[PDB]
Protein backbone atom coordinates (compact mmCIF):
# COMPACT_ATOMS: atom_id res chain seq x y z
CA UNK A 1 0.00 0.00 0.00
CA UNK A 2 0.78 3.88 -0.68
CA UNK A 3 0.82 5.29 2.19
CA UNK A 4 0.20 9.42 1.94
CA UNK A 5 1.26 11.93 4.29
CA UNK A 6 0.04 14.94 4.47
CA UNK A 7 0.84 18.30 6.01
CA UNK A 8 0.55 20.64 7.41
CA UNK A 9 -2.40 19.56 9.40
CA UNK A 10 -3.97 22.63 9.44
CA UNK A 11 -3.69 26.73 8.07
CA UNK A 12 -5.23 29.77 8.79
CA UNK A 13 -4.46 32.51 5.83
CA UNK A 14 -5.81 35.62 4.61
CA UNK A 15 -8.23 36.58 1.73
CA UNK A 16 -6.23 37.46 -0.82
CA UNK A 17 -3.20 35.35 -0.04
CA UNK A 18 -1.89 31.93 -0.96
CA UNK A 19 -1.97 28.80 0.64
CA UNK A 20 0.40 25.67 0.13
CA UNK A 21 -0.92 22.15 0.86
CA UNK A 22 1.82 19.05 0.79
CA UNK A 23 1.20 15.30 0.18
CA UNK A 24 4.00 13.11 0.67
CA UNK A 25 3.72 9.35 -0.39
CA UNK A 26 5.93 6.45 1.07
CA UNK A 27 6.51 5.52 -2.56
CA UNK A 28 6.37 6.71 -6.07
CA UNK A 29 3.29 7.41 -7.53
CA UNK A 30 4.84 7.70 -11.16
CA UNK A 31 3.49 5.28 -13.67
CA UNK A 32 3.35 5.22 -17.47
CA UNK A 33 4.77 9.04 -17.07
CA UNK A 34 2.08 10.23 -15.14
CA UNK A 35 2.23 11.34 -11.44
CA UNK A 36 -1.20 9.59 -9.97
CA UNK A 37 -2.25 12.09 -7.45
CA UNK A 38 -5.29 13.59 -7.50
CA UNK A 39 -6.81 16.63 -4.92
CA UNK A 40 -10.45 16.74 -3.60
CA UNK A 41 -12.17 19.74 -1.43
CA UNK A 42 -14.74 18.65 1.35
CA UNK A 43 -16.79 21.34 2.21
CA UNK A 44 -18.87 20.36 5.62
CA UNK A 45 -21.60 17.99 5.37
CA UNK A 46 -20.16 17.33 2.01
CA UNK A 47 -19.08 14.30 -0.34
CA UNK A 48 -15.28 15.04 -1.25
CA UNK A 49 -15.02 17.21 -4.60
CA UNK A 50 -12.66 16.83 -7.49
CA UNK A 51 -10.22 19.39 -8.03
CA UNK A 52 -7.08 18.08 -9.68
CA UNK A 53 -5.54 15.17 -11.49
CA UNK A 54 -2.75 14.03 -12.40
CA UNK A 55 -0.36 16.56 -10.14
CA UNK A 56 -0.92 19.60 -11.98
CA UNK A 57 -4.02 19.60 -14.30
CA UNK A 58 -7.01 20.81 -13.59
CA UNK A 59 -10.86 18.89 -13.13
CA UNK A 60 -13.77 20.04 -15.82
CA UNK A 61 -14.93 23.19 -14.72
CA UNK A 62 -12.43 23.83 -11.47
CA UNK A 63 -11.80 27.44 -10.85
CA UNK A 64 -7.85 28.83 -11.90
CA UNK A 65 -7.25 29.96 -8.49
CA UNK A 66 -6.90 25.58 -7.41
CA UNK A 67 -3.51 24.66 -9.12
CA UNK A 68 -0.97 21.76 -8.31
CA UNK A 69 2.51 20.46 -8.73
CA UNK A 70 5.06 17.80 -8.21
CA UNK A 71 6.01 14.19 -9.50
CA UNK A 72 7.58 10.89 -7.87
CA UNK A 73 6.88 11.26 -3.98
CA UNK A 74 6.36 14.92 -3.50
CA UNK A 75 3.38 17.21 -4.36
CA UNK A 76 1.61 20.45 -3.76
CA UNK A 77 -2.19 21.79 -4.06
CA UNK A 78 -1.54 25.62 -3.82
CA UNK A 79 -4.99 27.91 -4.11
CA UNK A 80 -4.49 31.37 -4.90
CA UNK A 81 -5.97 33.59 -4.01
CA UNK A 82 -7.95 32.14 -1.29
CA UNK A 83 -11.60 32.78 -0.80
CA UNK A 84 -14.06 32.62 2.29
CA UNK A 85 -15.56 30.01 0.01
CA UNK A 86 -12.29 27.89 0.11
CA UNK A 87 -12.74 26.93 4.02
CA UNK A 88 -12.58 23.38 3.84
CA UNK A 89 -10.92 19.90 4.20
CA UNK A 90 -8.45 18.96 1.38
CA UNK A 91 -7.45 15.08 0.75
CA UNK A 92 -4.78 14.19 -1.67
CA UNK A 93 -5.57 10.93 -3.18
CA UNK A 94 -3.36 8.30 -5.19
CA UNK A 95 -4.75 5.98 -8.28
CA UNK A 96 -1.12 4.02 -9.19
CA UNK A 97 -2.67 0.93 -8.52
CA UNK A 98 -4.66 -0.88 -6.40
CA UNK A 99 -5.44 -0.14 -3.61
CA UNK A 100 -6.50 3.72 -3.89
CA UNK A 101 -5.38 5.72 -1.08
CA UNK A 102 -6.25 8.57 0.54
CA UNK A 103 -4.00 11.56 2.56
CA UNK A 104 -5.54 12.56 6.04
CA UNK A 105 -6.58 15.44 4.86
CA UNK A 106 -5.53 19.34 5.35
CA UNK A 107 -7.76 21.81 7.00
CA UNK A 108 -8.00 25.62 5.34
CA UNK A 109 -9.10 27.87 7.52
CA UNK A 110 -9.74 31.61 6.41
CA UNK A 111 -8.65 34.79 8.55
CA UNK A 112 -10.99 37.16 9.67
CA UNK A 113 -11.55 40.39 11.73
CA UNK A 114 -12.11 39.66 15.20
CA UNK A 115 -16.07 39.12 16.58
CA UNK A 116 -17.92 38.70 19.36
CA UNK A 117 -20.23 36.29 19.74
CA UNK A 118 -24.23 37.04 19.73
CA UNK A 119 -25.18 34.94 22.73
CA UNK A 120 -29.20 33.75 23.27
CA UNK A 121 -30.16 31.93 26.38
CA UNK A 122 -33.16 29.16 26.20
CA UNK A 123 -34.98 27.49 29.30
CA UNK A 124 -36.38 23.73 29.38
CA UNK A 125 -39.33 23.96 26.78
CA UNK A 126 -42.62 22.81 28.44
CA UNK A 127 -42.63 19.88 26.43
CA UNK A 128 -39.47 19.05 27.69
CA UNK A 129 -40.74 19.57 31.22
CA UNK A 130 -44.07 17.99 31.12
CA UNK A 131 -42.02 14.37 29.30
CA UNK A 132 -39.70 14.30 32.59
CA UNK A 133 -36.42 15.89 31.28
CA UNK A 134 -34.87 19.36 31.50
CA UNK A 135 -32.27 20.93 29.20
CA UNK A 136 -30.85 24.50 29.86
CA UNK A 137 -29.43 25.80 26.15
CA UNK A 138 -26.95 28.77 25.39
CA UNK A 139 -26.39 29.62 21.31
CA UNK A 140 -22.84 31.73 20.91
CA UNK A 141 -23.16 32.60 17.20
CA UNK A 142 -21.24 34.06 14.54
CA UNK A 143 -18.00 34.60 16.01
CA UNK A 144 -13.87 34.70 15.39
CA UNK A 145 -11.49 33.25 16.00
CA UNK A 146 -13.20 29.72 17.19
CA UNK A 147 -11.21 29.87 20.78
CA UNK A 148 -13.91 30.62 23.23
CA UNK A 149 -14.80 29.73 27.22
CA UNK A 150 -18.05 28.97 28.49
CA UNK A 151 -19.05 29.22 32.14
CA UNK A 152 -22.42 27.47 33.69
CA UNK A 153 -23.43 29.09 37.31
CA UNK A 154 -26.33 27.82 38.72
CA UNK A 155 -28.01 29.96 41.69
CA UNK A 156 -24.10 31.83 41.00
CA UNK A 157 -22.61 28.63 41.76
CA UNK A 158 -20.16 27.70 39.16
CA UNK A 159 -21.56 23.66 37.04
CA UNK A 160 -19.75 21.22 35.42
CA UNK A 161 -21.30 17.70 34.90
CA UNK A 162 -23.82 17.84 31.92
CA UNK A 163 -22.41 20.19 29.86
CA UNK A 164 -21.94 19.58 26.39
CA UNK A 165 -20.29 21.79 23.71
CA UNK A 166 -20.62 21.99 19.41
CA UNK A 167 -18.90 24.27 17.23
CA UNK A 168 -19.81 24.25 13.53
CA UNK A 169 -17.29 24.38 10.74
CA UNK A 170 -16.22 27.88 9.67
CA UNK A 171 -19.09 29.30 7.55
CA UNK A 172 -18.63 29.63 3.88
CA UNK A 173 -20.02 33.63 3.69
CA UNK A 174 -18.42 35.35 6.41
CA UNK A 175 -15.85 32.74 7.90
CA UNK A 176 -17.23 33.10 11.52
CA UNK A 177 -18.06 29.65 13.79
CA UNK A 178 -21.07 29.19 15.67
CA UNK A 179 -21.70 26.88 19.16
CA UNK A 180 -24.40 24.99 21.31
CA UNK A 181 -23.29 24.41 25.15
CA UNK A 182 -26.29 22.66 26.54
CA UNK A 183 -26.59 21.97 30.11
CA UNK A 184 -28.34 18.73 30.97
CA UNK A 185 -30.18 18.32 34.16
CA UNK A 186 -32.85 16.12 35.58
CA UNK A 187 -36.44 17.60 35.70
CA UNK A 188 -35.93 17.03 40.07
CA UNK A 189 -32.39 18.99 40.09
CA UNK A 190 -33.96 21.63 37.44
CA UNK A 191 -36.67 22.84 39.48
CA UNK A 192 -34.64 23.08 43.27
CA UNK A 193 -32.25 26.01 41.70
CA UNK A 194 -34.17 29.05 40.04
CA UNK A 195 -31.30 31.03 38.75
CA UNK A 196 -29.19 29.88 35.67
CA UNK A 197 -26.30 31.77 34.18
CA UNK A 198 -25.12 31.43 30.73
CA UNK A 199 -20.87 33.38 30.59
CA UNK A 200 -19.22 33.17 27.40
CA UNK A 201 -15.13 34.38 27.49
CA UNK A 202 -13.89 35.26 24.30
CA UNK A 203 -10.68 37.01 22.93
CA UNK A 204 -12.82 40.24 21.60
CA UNK A 205 -13.73 41.84 25.45
CA UNK A 206 -11.78 41.22 28.75
CA UNK A 207 -15.20 40.68 31.00
CA UNK A 208 -17.43 38.08 29.63
CA UNK A 209 -20.98 38.51 28.15
CA UNK A 210 -23.66 36.92 30.07
CA UNK A 211 -27.18 35.81 29.74
CA UNK A 212 -29.47 34.54 32.65
CA UNK A 213 -33.15 33.66 33.37
CA UNK A 214 -35.11 33.05 36.65
CA UNK A 215 -37.30 29.69 36.65
CA UNK A 216 -40.41 31.70 38.06
CA UNK A 217 -40.89 34.14 35.11
CA UNK B 1 -25.54 17.30 -14.78
CA UNK B 2 -24.40 14.13 -13.51
CA UNK B 3 -26.35 12.65 -10.89
CA UNK B 4 -25.72 9.43 -8.10
CA UNK B 5 -27.95 8.27 -5.13
CA UNK B 6 -26.91 5.59 -2.63
CA UNK B 7 -29.38 3.70 -0.90
CA UNK B 8 -29.84 1.04 1.83
CA UNK B 9 -27.62 2.03 4.37
CA UNK B 10 -28.87 1.81 8.47
CA UNK B 11 -28.83 -0.44 11.13
CA UNK B 12 -27.33 -3.87 11.61
CA UNK B 13 -26.28 -6.56 14.17
CA UNK B 14 -22.44 -7.51 14.23
CA UNK B 15 -22.44 -10.38 11.73
CA UNK B 16 -25.33 -9.45 9.46
CA UNK B 17 -25.83 -8.43 5.85
CA UNK B 18 -26.56 -4.90 4.40
CA UNK B 19 -26.87 -4.18 0.59
CA UNK B 20 -25.99 -0.91 -0.72
CA UNK B 21 -27.13 0.29 -3.96
CA UNK B 22 -26.58 3.08 -6.13
CA UNK B 23 -28.47 4.60 -8.91
CA UNK B 24 -26.22 7.10 -11.27
CA UNK B 25 -27.37 9.06 -14.51
CA UNK B 26 -25.71 11.94 -16.60
CA UNK B 27 -22.99 9.95 -18.05
CA UNK B 28 -22.60 6.61 -20.35
CA UNK B 29 -23.41 3.84 -17.31
CA UNK B 30 -21.77 0.87 -19.15
CA UNK B 31 -18.63 2.53 -20.21
CA UNK B 32 -18.04 3.55 -16.35
CA UNK B 33 -15.73 2.06 -13.33
CA UNK B 34 -17.70 2.50 -10.36
CA UNK B 35 -15.90 2.16 -7.18
CA UNK B 36 -17.17 2.68 -3.28
CA UNK B 37 -15.60 4.60 -1.06
CA UNK B 38 -16.24 4.79 2.80
CA UNK B 39 -15.89 7.62 5.63
CA UNK B 40 -15.31 7.29 9.54
CA UNK B 41 -13.74 10.05 12.04
CA UNK B 42 -10.90 6.98 12.79
CA UNK B 43 -9.62 5.72 9.33
CA UNK B 44 -10.95 9.11 7.17
CA UNK B 45 -11.46 8.02 3.41
CA UNK B 46 -10.95 4.55 2.67
CA UNK B 47 -11.42 2.88 -0.68
CA UNK B 48 -13.68 -0.23 -0.49
CA UNK B 49 -13.70 -1.77 -3.92
CA UNK B 50 -13.74 -1.10 -7.67
CA UNK B 51 -15.73 -2.42 -10.84
CA UNK B 52 -14.46 -1.99 -14.04
CA UNK B 53 -16.50 -1.08 -17.39
CA UNK B 54 -17.31 -4.05 -20.29
CA UNK B 55 -14.42 -3.40 -21.94
CA UNK B 56 -12.54 -4.83 -18.87
CA UNK B 57 -14.37 -7.91 -18.18
CA UNK B 58 -16.23 -5.71 -15.27
CA UNK B 59 -12.96 -6.68 -13.25
CA UNK B 60 -13.37 -5.99 -9.29
CA UNK B 61 -10.88 -5.35 -6.99
CA UNK B 62 -11.19 -4.94 -3.05
CA UNK B 63 -9.39 -2.99 -0.01
CA UNK B 64 -7.44 -5.94 2.21
CA UNK B 65 -10.31 -5.27 4.79
CA UNK B 66 -12.88 -6.59 3.15
CA UNK B 67 -11.88 -8.89 0.90
CA UNK B 68 -13.91 -11.88 1.42
CA UNK B 69 -17.07 -10.36 2.86
CA UNK B 70 -17.74 -7.06 0.47
CA UNK B 71 -19.12 -7.90 -3.29
CA UNK B 72 -19.72 -5.20 -5.62
CA UNK B 73 -21.62 -5.69 -8.87
CA UNK B 74 -23.36 -3.85 -11.56
CA UNK B 75 -26.23 -4.09 -13.33
CA UNK B 76 -25.63 -1.85 -16.79
CA UNK B 77 -29.30 -2.29 -17.82
CA UNK B 78 -30.60 -0.42 -15.01
CA UNK B 79 -27.41 2.14 -14.38
CA UNK B 80 -27.18 0.61 -10.93
CA UNK B 81 -23.88 -0.79 -8.72
CA UNK B 82 -24.65 -2.60 -6.10
CA UNK B 83 -22.30 -3.76 -2.93
CA UNK B 84 -23.26 -6.57 -0.40
CA UNK B 85 -21.92 -6.71 2.86
CA UNK B 86 -21.60 -9.48 4.91
CA UNK B 87 -20.33 -10.47 8.55
CA UNK B 88 -20.63 -6.89 9.09
CA UNK B 89 -18.10 -5.65 12.14
CA UNK B 90 -17.84 -2.32 14.47
CA UNK B 91 -15.14 -0.90 12.33
CA UNK B 92 -17.68 -1.27 8.95
CA UNK B 93 -19.27 1.77 10.59
CA UNK B 94 -19.37 4.67 8.46
CA UNK B 95 -20.29 7.22 5.88
CA UNK B 96 -20.19 5.03 2.23
CA UNK B 97 -19.75 6.77 -1.11
CA UNK B 98 -21.02 5.19 -4.48
CA UNK B 99 -18.08 7.33 -7.06
CA UNK B 100 -18.20 7.31 -10.74
CA UNK B 101 -15.54 7.39 -13.03
CA UNK B 102 -13.52 6.32 -10.49
CA UNK B 103 -13.25 9.48 -8.44
CA UNK B 104 -14.30 12.30 -11.08
CA UNK B 105 -18.01 12.15 -9.88
CA UNK B 106 -19.19 11.55 -6.09
CA UNK B 107 -22.88 10.69 -4.46
CA UNK B 108 -24.31 12.59 -1.30
CA UNK B 109 -23.56 8.94 0.66
CA UNK B 110 -25.48 7.04 2.93
CA UNK B 111 -24.79 6.20 6.37
CA UNK B 112 -23.77 2.39 7.79
CA UNK B 113 -24.11 1.99 11.63
CA UNK B 114 -23.02 -1.71 12.75
CA UNK B 115 -23.98 -1.56 16.49
CA UNK B 116 -26.39 -4.20 18.50
CA UNK B 117 -27.95 -1.28 20.46
CA UNK B 118 -31.63 -0.58 19.30
CA UNK B 119 -33.60 1.81 17.17
CA UNK B 120 -34.78 4.93 18.89
CA UNK B 121 -36.32 7.69 17.94
CA UNK B 122 -35.81 11.10 18.50
CA UNK B 123 -37.86 13.79 20.98
CA UNK B 124 -38.09 17.48 19.28
CA UNK B 125 -38.47 20.18 21.58
CA UNK B 126 -39.37 24.02 20.30
CA UNK B 127 -36.83 26.81 21.60
CA UNK B 128 -38.22 29.88 22.18
CA UNK B 129 -36.59 33.36 23.78
CA UNK B 130 -36.99 33.87 27.39
CA UNK B 131 -40.46 34.83 29.07
CA UNK B 132 -40.38 38.48 28.83
CA UNK B 133 -39.55 39.40 24.90
CA UNK B 134 -37.08 40.46 22.52
CA UNK B 135 -34.26 41.80 23.53
CA UNK B 136 -33.32 43.88 20.31
CA UNK B 137 -34.21 44.37 16.56
CA UNK B 138 -33.39 40.68 15.29
CA UNK B 139 -34.40 37.53 17.54
CA UNK B 140 -32.98 33.74 17.63
CA UNK B 141 -34.97 30.89 18.24
CA UNK B 142 -33.91 26.84 18.39
CA UNK B 143 -34.76 23.41 18.45
CA UNK B 144 -33.61 20.97 20.16
CA UNK B 145 -32.75 16.61 19.26
CA UNK B 146 -32.23 14.54 21.55
CA UNK B 147 -32.05 10.67 22.08
CA UNK B 148 -31.74 9.38 19.23
CA UNK B 149 -29.72 6.35 17.54
CA UNK B 150 -28.32 5.64 15.06
CA UNK B 151 -27.70 8.78 13.52
CA UNK B 152 -28.37 10.84 11.37
CA UNK B 153 -31.22 12.71 11.31
CA UNK B 154 -32.01 15.92 9.11
CA UNK B 155 -33.87 19.47 10.28
CA UNK B 156 -34.67 22.12 8.51
CA UNK B 157 -36.86 25.26 9.07
CA UNK B 158 -39.73 26.23 7.24
CA UNK B 159 -39.11 22.62 5.23
CA UNK B 160 -35.95 24.01 3.42
CA UNK B 161 -37.60 27.98 2.99
CA UNK B 162 -35.81 29.46 6.08
CA UNK B 163 -32.21 28.14 4.80
CA UNK B 164 -29.50 31.78 6.05
CA UNK B 165 -29.44 32.99 9.47
CA UNK B 166 -29.43 28.66 10.63
CA UNK B 167 -26.74 27.25 12.77
CA UNK B 168 -27.63 23.27 12.94
CA UNK B 169 -24.89 21.66 15.50
CA UNK B 170 -23.13 18.57 14.97
CA UNK B 171 -24.40 15.73 16.73
CA UNK B 172 -22.96 14.43 19.97
CA UNK B 173 -22.91 11.00 22.16
CA UNK B 174 -24.90 11.71 25.37
CA UNK B 175 -24.33 8.23 26.85
CA UNK B 176 -25.51 6.00 23.79
CA UNK B 177 -27.71 8.33 22.31
CA UNK B 178 -27.65 11.95 20.29
CA UNK B 179 -28.24 15.17 20.63
CA UNK B 180 -28.00 18.27 18.55
CA UNK B 181 -29.76 21.49 17.98
CA UNK B 182 -30.20 24.14 15.51
CA UNK B 183 -30.56 27.84 15.89
CA UNK B 184 -32.30 30.06 13.64
CA UNK B 185 -31.95 34.38 13.13
CA UNK B 186 -34.72 36.46 11.67
CA UNK B 187 -35.33 40.08 12.45
CA UNK B 188 -38.43 40.73 14.96
CA UNK B 189 -41.19 41.52 12.86
CA UNK B 190 -40.79 38.14 10.99
CA UNK B 191 -41.18 36.41 13.96
CA UNK B 192 -43.95 36.29 15.48
CA UNK B 193 -45.59 37.30 12.81
CA UNK B 194 -44.94 34.32 10.54
CA UNK B 195 -45.02 31.10 12.04
CA UNK B 196 -41.91 29.25 12.47
CA UNK B 197 -41.47 25.33 12.09
CA UNK B 198 -38.70 23.02 12.73
CA UNK B 199 -38.81 19.86 10.62
CA UNK B 200 -37.21 16.64 11.62
CA UNK B 201 -36.75 13.38 10.43
CA UNK B 202 -34.96 10.25 11.32
CA UNK B 203 -35.37 7.36 8.83
CA UNK B 204 -34.18 4.99 11.23
CA UNK B 205 -37.26 5.13 12.74
CA UNK B 206 -39.36 6.20 10.21
CA UNK B 207 -40.11 9.35 12.11
CA UNK B 208 -40.85 12.66 10.69
CA UNK B 209 -41.92 15.22 13.02
CA UNK B 210 -42.67 19.25 12.58
CA UNK B 211 -42.93 21.63 15.95
CA UNK B 212 -44.17 25.23 15.68
CA UNK B 213 -42.58 27.89 17.84
CA UNK B 214 -44.71 29.17 19.74
CA UNK B 215 -44.08 32.01 22.38
CA UNK B 216 -44.04 31.23 25.94
CA UNK B 217 -47.21 31.91 28.17
CA UNK B 218 -46.73 32.06 32.00
CA UNK C 1 -11.66 9.37 -19.14
CA UNK C 2 -15.09 9.18 -20.18
CA UNK C 3 -14.69 5.32 -18.89
CA UNK C 4 -11.94 5.59 -16.12
CA UNK C 5 -12.15 8.80 -15.42
CA UNK C 6 -9.43 11.33 -14.94
CA UNK C 7 -8.53 10.11 -11.43
CA UNK C 8 -8.79 6.69 -12.53
CA UNK C 9 -5.17 5.06 -12.71
CA UNK C 10 -2.76 5.37 -15.61
CA UNK C 11 -3.22 2.85 -18.80
CA UNK C 12 -1.88 2.00 -22.01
Amino acid sequence: DIVLTQSPASLAVSLGQRATISCRASESVDNYGISSMNWFQQKAGQPPKFLIYAASKQGSGVPARFSGSGSGTDFSLIIHPVEEDDTAVYFCQQSKGVPYTFGGGTKLEIKRADAAPTVSIFPPSSEQLTSGGASVVCFLNNFYPKDINVKWKIDGSERQNGVLNSWTDQDSKDSTYSMSSTLTLTKDEYERHNSYTCEATHKTSTSPIVKSFNRNE
Amino acid sequence: EVKLEESGGGLVQPGGSMKLSCAASGFTFSDAWMDWVRQSPEKGLEWVAEIRNKVNNHATNYAESVKGRFTISRDDSRSVVYLQMNNLKPEDTGIYYCTGLTFDYWGQGTTLTVSSAKTTAPSVYPLAPVCGGTTGSSVTLGCLVKGYFPEPVTLTWNSGSLSSGVHTFPALLLSGLYTLSSSVTVTSNTWPSQTITCNVAHPASSTKVDKKIEPRGP
Amino acid sequence: PGERGETGPPGP
